[PDB]
RNA sequence: GACGACCCAUUCGAACGUCUGCCCUAUCAACUUUCGAUGGUAGUCGCCGUGCCUACCAUGGUGACCACGGGUGACGGGGAAUCAGGGUUCGAUUCCGGAGAGGGAGCCUGAGAAACGGCUACCACAUCCAAGGAAGGCAGCAGGCGCGCAAAUUACCCACUCCCGACCCGGGGAGGUAGUGACGAAAAAUAACAAUACAGGACUCUUUCGAGGCCCUGUAAUUGGAAUGAGUCCACUUUAAAUCCUUUAACGAGGAUCCAUUGGAGGGCAAGUCUGGUCGCAGCAGCCGCGGUAAUUCCAGCUCCAAUAGCGUAUAUUAAAGUUGCUGCAGUUAAAAAGCUCGUAGUUGGAUCUUGGAGGGUGCGCCGUCCCCGCCCUGCCUCCGAAGCGUUUACUUUGAAAAAAU
């Protein structure tokens, strides 16, 4: 029970807990403010940038495909980031020097699937929603 | 390690022969539709002890 | 803040016992400076238009007051937010009504009509008793009235029948075991009762064990006890209820029994 | 400006057994949606929790006495609850139908004046039903006990009297303009 | 269809020269009623006459055939004209008065501020 | 019938003073004073207490019970969210207390200000000019730029609620009022009832065939009568005046509508042992995994499911998570008992000092059943009250004192 049991010993128990909390990764991340300091997105949920170039990335085994992302300079902190472009032929819709709204995978910062070193996805261009673009609700305005 | 191509981007979407919309019916407003569900599911819906059956079956 | 006296009251930060609603506006009246402390008072406006229903607007309350319609303790008061309080009289003449501001057993200034006499006099609790300037002595009552030359028996916490036209104490009651009492603050605010005991603390804080006409016992701080006469013999009107205090069950038992049948 | 939610969804989402149960409730009870049921599963859980707390308290305990009796009396006014119940030991052993049974909709069926939990809801939502001086359009209502008798069609909706119907009245003048004259 | 005007919760209020009460208007089955019809109709129950029975509030209830409001009837037409909200007297053919609408006037005053005392000067400028 | 003054108290306060409770950090362990650090003593100062300041004179005060130093997606609290219980996290933001009005510093007035819708300098910014001059501060209300993931009218009114002034009367971007407004929360429309017509099942009758039959659901066939606001609109209400709501004459439901959506249907996971197309391609896929020619995962339809005027997606954080474990973890081998012992702080500490009978609550039909109480089979002394008065506590118990909103 690895832990005193004296009526007094609040301070030891209280503090021993403070000492071990660190190992928790979610906890440490939060106390070290990692999201502000390391992360490309601010510690925000979405982030907008300009498209530098279009990449065809080489999906990891045992899968085999060309992935199709763009490389993006985030306006907020000039950070360089590669982001996936989802659905069929949607690259089509984003051009070099584009602008785009990027969002996390939903993986907690950890890349997704077979898609290697890509941690973000495009959501908007034409300020304009790949979904609405892919469907043809709305266009590549211009 | 990337080199490669995209020539083929969007090959199936563009090769998938479009289909009409056809049409037909409206399905029903809120609670009424719930009612049709409950009668089709449960009243309907008598069931047999056929060892079961299905919702989106063909033959 | 921080350079001077507040002039507004955010409603909601007003005292509950006025029972102003939550919606309506942002600000409550906020008592003028006067004879009663701001928490412990009842701005006329609340009386005229919040309890008595004579007024609707605040614009109306004012229109009433400027007539001179209303006197507090005998001497027309013309301020919307005048701070009236416990033992105050309030007399609307061309309407013939005399009311004494004295508590509910809820702890709410009660609407309590009194006779056309009585309206003459009020009972004040002595707060301090003083040798003023030139060697004269004075007493100071709760309601902030200073009377010189009082009679030498009168001591802090005693109460005192003031005339009212004239000022003038026209007797007194000592604070002694067995006197009738009115509770003017705290959990027990509104309960009336005899005494029993004063527990005394040096440094600070004297408690008064009170027993009611039902052998219900309770304590409050001496600060909260007001003497109003001799057991079974109040020196003023008491409101309906004789400051009794009944359990929420007893309260329910009375509410359903007195009506939907019982006349 | 204070507000609160009135319903709660179930921890979990796909438990055939629960889904069927809810569907039978919608059907019997001319309900509209799962929320319609969820709202009641929620209403009930709070009542039961209110009950359970009380039942752990000492009997005679001013707090237990004063609030227990009140919860009961409230639960009885609406007919939801009955006397032997009408103590806390019985609310603990209670259920959703008991509430669901008191809504309008099912009553307008329950005395002929609808012949369907169906008909009932469209009747209610269409203004042909007063609870004695008052139209009530809330198929969602909750009919109090000594209020059971005052439910009836309204003073003017046609049944309830009053001309015919913006569509019946159309039909009267439908046999009027042509077949009468030119 | 007959109506019926019913005056609930009465107060004789001398210190504002008027009897103040709720107005409960049944209209069984249509809706409604005019403010003018209401004051006419009340005028004849309190032995007072129209021009002393102001009437206000009002919201027909739910579903039809009733409307609850509020009324006042004044003991001196003088007493009304003085205890009176002004907007109330304006509403019926006895009170009306000047508008603006307000920022033109504030602008005038702020123009006047620039000018030393005199200000009447600023009046001729507005 | 139209305010001053002196001094005292009062009221609203103010300014300081008590304790007790605060985040992370030791890759911060000694700190604080010759430009007072801690104390004496006296004065000057202040509304006043006080090293506030200054002289002289001491050499103090603080720390492993975390000081000092540093950091900070720290204004503090009432509160909020997450519900076994324990807990876990947030709190700028409708109230309270504190702080600031471009950055810094100073000051006038006045009872109250170290004020910026006062002033003054510098410092940073910007503006007018006939170039010498001159005038300015939206973290007020609107609005605009920049910023970004992200946030509304350059609208009406002092009538409500209150405030201020010489004031009933004036003035209030306080505040109300409308406009924008799927933060989010409540109510819950887009169609109900027969009939034929049929499709059907428990019931009965019959040896069977067969027939009847109640409960009805669909599903068409159209019927058939039976309906209501969503829109629209005399009138009226609302209110300062309007709007909308809540009110209604005249209109407004046969479907091709007055036309409901958004995700899913291989497993977890609710729902295609589909049809066309492709053939590890495009794509799908949080995870496991699908697709390399009969693809129930794709791409489309068809069909079906789920939540439904809402639903998907991303993200902080919480629940789940007994994966931070007080309650309530694991450590022989899975991630983890220091090579061993001494040892201060800290924690932790043996036994032993006083021993039925009835009163009151709620069930069951005058009887009793089952708690609770002083008892049977313990403050001394001073000399009833008062007072002396406590051996210290922690603890626990009973009171008061305990902001409203929540």
């Amino acid at each position: 029970m690895g832990k005193c049991r004296g009526l007094r010993t609040a301070r030891k128990l209280r503090s021993h807990r403070r000492d071990q909390k660190w190992h928790d990764k979610q906890y440490k991340k939060a106390h070290l403010g990692t999201a502000l300091k390391a992360n490309p997105f601010g510690g925000a949920s979405h982030a907008k940038g300009i498209v530098l170039e279009k990449v065809g990335v080489e999906a990891k085994q045992p899968n085999s495909a060309i992935r199709k992302c763009v490389r993006v300079q985030l306006i907020k902190n000039g950070k360089k980031i590669t982001a996936f472009v989802p659905n069929d032929g949607c690259l089509n819709f984003i051009e070099e020097n584009d602008e785009v709204l990027v969002a996390g995978f939903g993986r907690k910062g950890h890349a997704v699937g077979d898609i290697p070193g890509v941690r973000f996805k495009v959501v908007k261009v034409a300020n304009v929603s790949l979904l609405a673009l892919y469907k043809g609700k709305k266009e590549r305005p211009r | 390690k990337v080199h490669g191509s995209l020539a083929r981007v969007g090959k199936v979407r563009g090769q998938t022969l479009k289909v009409a919309k056809q049409e037909k019916k409206k399905k029903r407003t809120g609670r009424a539709k719930r009612r049709m569900q409950y009668n089709r599911r449960f009243v309907n819906v008598v069931p047999t002890f056929g060892k079961k059956k299905g919702p989106n079956a063909n033959s | 803040m921080a350079r001077g006296p507040k002039k507004h009251l955010k409603r909601v930060a007003a005292p509950k016992h006025w029972m102003l609603d939550k919606l309506t506006s942002v600000f409550a009246p906020r008592p003028s400076t006067g004879p009663h402390k701001l928490r412990e008072c009842l701005p006329l406006i609340i009386f005229l238009r919040n309890k008595l229903k004579y007024a609707l607007t605040g614009d109306e309350v004012k229109k009433i007051c400027m007539q001179r319609f209303i006197k507090i303790d005998g001497k027309v008061r013309a301020d919307i937010t005048y701070p009236a309080g416990f033992m105050d009289v309030i007399s609307i003449d061309k309407t013939g009504e005399n009311f004494r501001l004295i508590y509910d057993t809820k702890g709410r200034f009660a609407v309590h009509r009194i006779t056309p006499e009585e309206a003459k006099y009020k009972l004040c609790k002595v707060r301090k008793i003083f040798v003023g300037t030139k060697g004269i002595p004075h007493l100071v009552t709760h309601d902030a009235r200073t009377i010189r030359y009082p009679d030498p028996l009168i001591k802090m916490n005693d109460t005192i029948q003031i005339d009212l036209e004239t000022g003038k104490i026209t007797d007194f009651i000592k604070f002694d075991t067995g006197n009738l009492c009115m509770v003017t603050g705290g959990a027990n605010l509104g309960r009336i009762g005899v005494i029993t005991n004063r527990e005394r603390h040096p440094g600070s804080f004297d408690v008064v064990h009170v027993k009611d006409a039902n052998g219900n016992s309770f304590a409050t701080r001496l600060s909260n006890i007001f003497v109003i006469g001799k057991g079974n013999k109040p020196w003023i009107s008491l409101p309906r209820g004789k400051g009794i205090r009944l359990t929420i069950a007893e309260e329910r038992d009375k509410r359903l029994a007195a009506k939907q049948s019982s006349g | 400006w204070v507000c609160r939610k009135t319903y709660v969804t179930p921890r979990r989402p796909f438990e055939k057994s629960r889904l069927d149960q809810e569907l039978k409730l919608i059907g019997e009870y001319g309900l509209r949606n799962k929320r319609e049921v969820w709202r009641v599963k929620f209403t009930l859980a709070k009542i039961r929790k209110a009950a359970r707390e009380l039942l752990t308290l000492d009997e005679k305990d001013p707090r237990r006495l004063f609030e227990g009796n009140a919860l009961l009396r409230r639960l009885v006014r609406i007919g939801v609850l009955d006397e032997g119940k009408m103590k806390l030991d019985y609310i603990l052993g209670l259920k959703i139908e008991d509430f669901l049974e008191r809504r309008l909709q099912t009553q307008v069926f329950k005395l002929g004046l609808a012949k369907s939990i169906h008909h009932a809801r469209v009747l209610i939502r269409q203004r042909h039903i007063r609870v004695r001086k008052q139209v009530v359009n809330i198929p969602s209502f909750i009919v109090r006990l000594d209020s059971q008798k005052h439910i009836d069609f309204s003073l003017r909706s046609p049944y309830g009297g009053g001309r015919p119907g913006r569509v019946k009245r159309k039909n009267a003048k439908k046999g009027q303009g042509g077949a009468g004259a030119g | 269809d007959t109506v019926t005007i019913r005056t609930r919760k009465f107060m004789t209020n001398r210190l504002l020269q008027r009897k103040q009460m709720v107005i409960d208007v049944l209209h069984p089955g249509k809706a409604t009623v005019p403010k003018t019809e209401i004051q006419e109709k009340l005028a004849k129950m309190y032995k007072t006459t129209p021009d002393v029975i102001f009437v206000f509030g009002f919201r027909t209830h739910f579903g039809g055939g009733k409307t609850t409001g509020f009324g006042m009837i004044y003991d001196s037409l003088d007493y009304a004209k003085k205890n009176e909200p002004k907007h109330r007297l304006a509403r019926h053919g006895l009170y009306e008065k000047k508008k603006t609408s307000r920022k033109q006037r504030k602008e005038r005053k702020n123009r006047m501020k620039k000018v030393r005392g005199t200000a009447k000067a600023n009046v001729g400028a507005g």
